[PDB]
């Protein structure tokens, strides 16, 4: 009956349209916007080739495989796009499809984007907002994770890569920033901690916040994790553009030169 | 000091219930040759034990959790340390045998304002930057990221065992249970299909994450054929000046 | 024996230790199902894998762990089998689990229960054994009431013995009898006392037991009315009224003393119209005249060397006799083959307080199967742990020959031969006894140990001779681990010059003195010097292996290492004996003399919390002993419990923890002396 191309289309708006209007509407209520508008925000207007578009997780286990809970992209958008005319690589995190958390299919196109931008020679950002990993895919998960490290560990010395959180990272994800060579945050919506204040209260017992636990604060003032503090995401952007401006694209290239008066 | 002999005093060395710790430099002198064992810094960090060893002869590196010290979780100290170690061990073209048995990260506020994750990525770049062959050994348990810091099969791992007393999974089987079926409130049927599914190396074993569930008794014989094979190993990487290790 | 012959087809064993995997054997080797029982912790024995099913029966504690009497007959009922063997000690002389058992139409392996109550009361026992006609201690049992009586007694019924006192004893009227004064001075003491506390001023006069011998009979007997008597038994050397060492044959009575005692023997099992196995105890003095003391019903932990004398098994014969096949062998079949030794071997210190109980795991457990003449009866495997809820045994060893000399001397060397690593046993006392002067001729009393060791176990004191040798095995030793220490492989970048030493220089620290050493190596023979004694040791230098069988210029000795240190400190095991020794080289002995001396202090009896946590019990009461490894408390963290063992024995001074408190770290729980 029906085609393929209006079958393509239909896959297509969904992948646009995120996990809804509805989930968009409550994150832009939670003070911060999608991947989409980020990755617009960040680079040239037109510059932008977005990777493997179309990708579904696999995973039938505790029923989740039915038509319900089917996501093309599965919470996470990659690609290429330019800076001031020089090529970089950007994955951003989606939390509107089920919170952000690492799958397969996420850690496999973050892997492949990594595996472009070493083969080519280009710097890697990296927007996140992740719940931590998923229960229900369970052991393949965590094997996703130990890919992200290793190619982190692979590139190090070889291209900048920059890492900017822009909502709460927990569990095993908090260790990816950590091999980036800079890390920024965003005020007031963004923590980072390996344990929350809920299993702290169970076990140590001591009465904590996420801000006064992960907030930019705390990891800007007293523990050295991050690097720079910004007030919202778009002069975020902004701050991450100039400094994109000042490094190298990689350690082969020398350090740039600009015009100066 | 013949490489095949057997060790049948670590069949019943691990507790049957998860609640009781055991001495894991017990397994470690038994597994050595001639059961002598150089210690590096044991009043220190107590929580991981460094040290050099010899198997069949040739100089060993060794690494391992201690149950009997916070249950054997990482710290601040215990990943500076054994990090340190590690990388002396790489960089002088040493082999390594980590035998692991470690629910997590230390919990509290102390640990997150003095920058545990910086010195977790220190010891993830550790193990994850090594060049020299190593061997995992899983004893009891390994669970979340825990897993993969402390040289997991896909950090570029060699060669990778588990006891059949072992259990690898994200998070506790209670915490899983309560937050993947959580609409529907369910008496002992969820928790024990869990259990009975989830409460050992099959899931790992079946995706070749580790690759065989071996006998205790045959511990040492095993190790001893993998570094015979393994010295012939080579790898090659990118061309760089020095890395930017998370110091 | 053929197995076609109609027997049981399952039989459940109610014990565990040794004496399961013996029964077990026996009846794998008689062809029938076995069925095991054991407790939760003893999930892994040895007994519970080789029997083809295990029961589990609960907890730990055996006090209703292998006593609980409903588990045990649900577990009969539930496997369907039609006898059981108890074995010895737990409920093997229970009348209740016989009454409880006979019930179900379930045989019991085992004499009748009239045979156990007869020998429960001492009263009616010994009235029995009066009309057994088998005599007993001829004792006066009536009453002195003056001086006069006690000694028209003592010209009754002979005086060249110890006093007694009816209700008394112990220096109330004890009494050395050769002559009427000490009748007279026994009676107005023991009529003191009496008037005092007892209340009877009568006295007794018991024949002497002076230099006693304890004398056993083994007795087997079919349900037909037959039965045998099988030799004799020594059981003589005992610590806290427990054996270490027995012989079968005795070298103290002659042929027909033994004939009497075996006569004596079956006619007081004939008189009880016994069934299956059961012992005959009595005590002989200097003169050769036994005395009646007990009748044990059950078999017993020193049977088997009786066995090495007669070839027999005691265990089918009793299985089969078990139900109503009569017994093959007649009187005259049994006979005496060599002689045999049997020593048991502990889990205890035997340095203080003469075989202090200890607990930990095995390292590592070997045992001398191949040696000539030995057999092991143990229940134990490497890895094997020792806890406090049991019998601390470790195993026997069962040595046999042609004559007495030869079968100690293959214990000696089945002693040397036996590693056991992990634990504190007392192969010590048992090699040291063996080789005493008065326990070779035969002059072996029941206060053996206790006259020849007046101030405790000190080990073994080794002559002049013997300690040349020890030294000269050290300093061998430590320079076959230095001359070790030099073969490196192939560089072909930086190669190594072998350095040349015509001559080791030693000074060689023991017990209290140093001793200067000269060592020279010709490949695989040593020449030590030791204060200008010569010496040659040669062996085959395997550093790795547990054994290590050297060759003292022509005597051959087996020695252990036990432990060894970069600083010249090594634990030498030799002749059973472990000796701390300190080696070091000239240059380092002069440069030893300038360091100051750091005095060192330790506590040993403050118990300090090392992570904070909760205390979920204390297992110890105030006022009690502990053993050195036994654990005080439990305190939970993080959801994992923690056992908090201990390091010596003292007298608690004070108690600072209680349960249920939350301790954080170093808080102080419990304080010693
Ligand atoms: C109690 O709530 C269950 C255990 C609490 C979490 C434990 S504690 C140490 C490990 N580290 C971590 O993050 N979880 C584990």
């Amino acid at each position: 009956a029906t085609s393929v191309n209006e079958r393509i289309e239909n896959k297509r708006r969904t992948a646009l349209l995120g996990g809804g209007q509805r989930r968009i509407d409550a994150q832009h209520k939670r003070g911060k916007l999608t991947a989409r508008e980020r990755i617009s925000l960040l680079l040239d207007p037109g510059s932008f080739v977005e990777s493997d578009m179309f990708v579904e997780h696999r995973c039938a286990d505790f029923g989740m495989a039915a038509d319900k809970n089917k996501f093309p992209g599965d919470s996470v958008v990659t690609g290429r796009g330019r800076i001031n005319g020089r090529l970089v690589y950007v994955f951003s995190q989606d939390f509107t499809v089920f919170g952000g958390s690492l799958s397969g299919a996420h850690a496999q196109k973050i892997c492949k984007i990594m595996d472009q931008a070493i083969t080519v020679g280009a710097p890697v950002i990296g927007l996140n907002d992740s719940g931590g990993a998923r229960i229900q895919e369970g052991v393949e998960s965590l094997a996703g994770y130990a890919d992200i490290f290793l190619r982190n560990v692979t590139a190090s010395g070889v291209i900048p890569q920059i890492s900017l959180i822009m909502g709460p990272c927990a569990g095993g994800a908090v260790y990816s920033p950590a091999l980036t060579d800079f890390t920024f945050m965003v005020k007031d919506t963004s923590y980072l901690f390996i344990t929350g204040p809920d299993v702290v209260k169970s076990v140590t017992n001591e009465d904590v916040t996420q801000e006064e636990l992960g907030g930019a604060k705390t990891h800007t003032t007293m523990s050295g994790v991050a690097h720079r503090a910004f007030e919202n995401d778009v002069d975020a952007l902004c701050n991450l553009r100039d400094f994109f401006n000042y490094l190298p694209l990689s350690s082969q290239d020398p350090a740039p030169v600009r015009e100066c008066h | 000091d013949p490489s095949d002999r057997l060790v049948p005093e670590l069949d019943t060395i691990v507790p049957l219930e998860s609640t009781k710790a055991y001495n894991m430099v017990d397994i470690i002198h038994s597994v050595v040759d001639e059961r002598e064992f150089f210690e590096i810094m044991p009043n220190y960090a107590k929580n991981i034990i460094v040290g050099f060893a010899r198997m069949n002869g040739r100089t060993v590196g060794i690494v391992g959790n201690q149950p009997k010290v916070a249950s054997g979780c990482l710290d601040i100290n215990s990943s500076v340390k054994g990090a340190r170690f590690v990388r002396f061990c790489d960089a002088f073209n040493i082999p390594l045998i980590t035998f692991v048995d470690v629910p997590g990260f230390l919990p509290g506020t102390a640990q997150e304002y003095g920058g545990i994750i910086r010195h977790g990525a220190k010891l993830l770049y550790a193990f994850a930057e090594a060049t020299v062959p190593k061997v995992t050994v899983i004893t009891r348990k390994a669970y979340g990221g825990a897993y993969d810091v402390m040289s997991s099969k896909h950090l570029c791992g060699d060669t990778n065992y588990a006891w059949p007393t072992a259990e690898i999974a994200v998070m506790g089987a209670k915490g899983a249970v309560e937050i993947i079926f959580k609409g529907h409130e369910n008496v002992e049927a969820a928790q024990a299909e869990y259990i009975e599914k989830f409460a050992n190396p099959f899931p790992a074993a079946v995706r070749g994450f580790v690759d065989d569930i071996i006998q205790p008794s045959s511990t040492r014989a095993r190790i001893c054929c993998d570094l015979d094979v393994l010295a012939s190993k080579k790898v090659q990487r990118p061309w760089r000046k020095h890395a930017n290790i998370p110091l | 024996y053929d197995p076609n012959e109609k027997t049981f087809d399952k039989i459940l064993v109610a014990n565990r230790g040794e004496i399961a995997c013996r029964v077990i054997r026996t009846c794998k080797k008689m062809g029938i199902k076995t069925v095991a029982i054991h407790s939760d912790v003893d999930a892994s024995s040895v007994h519970v894998k080789m029997a083809d099913e295990a029961v589990c029966v609960g907890p730990a504690p055996t006090s209703k762990s292998y006593l609980n009497m409903d588990a045990i007959m649900e577990a009969i009922k539930k496997t369907r089998a039609q006898a059981v063997h108890p074995g010895y000690g737990f409920l093997s002389e229970n009348k209740e689990f016989a009454r409880c058992l006979a019930a179900e139409d379930v045989v019991f392996i085992g004499p009748d229960t009239h045979a156990i109550q007869a020998m429960g009361d001492k009263i009616e026992s010994k009235l029995l054994a009066k009309k057994a006609e088998v005599n007993t201690i001829p004792g006066f049992d009536g009453v002195v009431k003056d001086a006069e009586e006690a000694v028209r007694i003592a010209r009754e019924i002979g005086y060249p013995v110890m006093i007694k006192a009816s209700a008394g004893g112990g220096g109330k009227g004890m009494r050395i009898a050769w002559d009427d004064e000490e009748t007279r001075d026994g009676f107005r003491l023991s009529s003191q006392e009496a008037a005092s506390s007892f209340g009877d001023d009568r006295l007794l006069i018991e024949k002497f037991i002076d230099n006693p011998r304890h004398i056993e009979i083994q007795v087997l007997g079919d349900k037909h009315g037959n039965a045998l008597w099988l030799n004799e038994r020594e059981c003589s050397i005992q610590r806290r009224n427990q054996k270490v060492v027995e012989e079968a044959p005795s070298i103290f009575l002659d042929a027909e003393t033994r004939r009497a005692m075996g006569e004596q023997a079956v006619a007081l099992a004939r008189a009880v119209k016994y069934s299956s196995a059961g012992t005959v105890e009595f005590l002989v003095d200097s003169k050769k005249n036994f005395y009646f003391l007990e009748m044990n019903t059950r078999l017993q932990v020193e049977h088997p060397v009786t066995e090495c004398i007669t070839g027999l098994d005691l265990v089918q014969e009793m299985i089969r006799v078990a139900k109503g096949y009569p017994l093959r062998h007649k009187q005259a079949d049994i006979r005496i083959n060599g002689w045999a030794v049997e020593c048991r071997v502990y889990a205890e210190d035997p340095y203080k307080s003469f075989g202090l109980p200890s607990i930990g795991r095995l390292s590592q457990y070997q045992e001398p199967l191949h040696l000539p003449g030995v057999r092991v009866d143990s229940g134990i495997q490497p890895g094997s742990d020792i806890s406090i809820y049991y019998d601390p045994m470790i195993s026997k060893l069962i040595t046999y020959g042609s004559d007495r000399t030869e079968a100690l001397k293959r214990m000696a060397d089945a002693l040397d031969n036996y590693v056991i690593r992990g634990v504190t046993h007392n192969i010590a006392l048992l090699r040291e006894v063996i080789i005493n002067s008065r326990f070779v001729k035969g002059d072996i009393s029941t206060k053996f140990l206790s006259d020849v060791y007046p101030d405790g176990f000190k080990g073994h004191m080794l002559t002049k001779s013997e300690k040349n040798q020890l030294l000269a095995i050290a300093s061998s030793l430590f320079v076959a681990f230095q001359l070790r220490a030099q073969h490196f492989q192939e560089n072909s970048r930086m190669p190594v010059i072998k350095p040349d030493i015509a001559n080791w220089e030693l000074s060689v620290k023991l017990h209290d003195k140093v001793h200067t050493v000269v060592a020279s190596n010709n490949g695989s023979v040593f020449s030590v010097e030791v204060d200008g004694s010569k010496l040659n040791v040669t062996s085959t230098w395997n550093l790795a292996s547990p054994l290590l069988s050297v060759s003292v210029d022509g005597t051959q000795r087996t020695v252990q290492c036990l432990s060894r240190e970069a600083g010249g400190n090594m634990s030498i095991q030799f002749l059973g004996t472990v000796y701390k020794v300190n080696i070091l080289t000239r240059l380092a002995a002069e440069l030893n003399k300038f360091m100051l001396e750091k005095v060192t202090e330790d506590t040993s009896s403050v118990l300090r919390s090392p992570m904070p946590g909760v205390v979920v019990a204390v297992s110890v009461k105030p006022g009690d002993a502990v053993a050195e490894g036994q654990e005080i408390c439990v305190i939970e963290a993080m959801k994992m419990q923690n056992s908090m063992t201990a390091g010596k024995t003292g007298t608690v001074k004070s108690v600072h923890c209680q349960a249920g408190d939350t301790v954080g770290e170093g808080d102080l729980l419990v304080e010693l002396e």
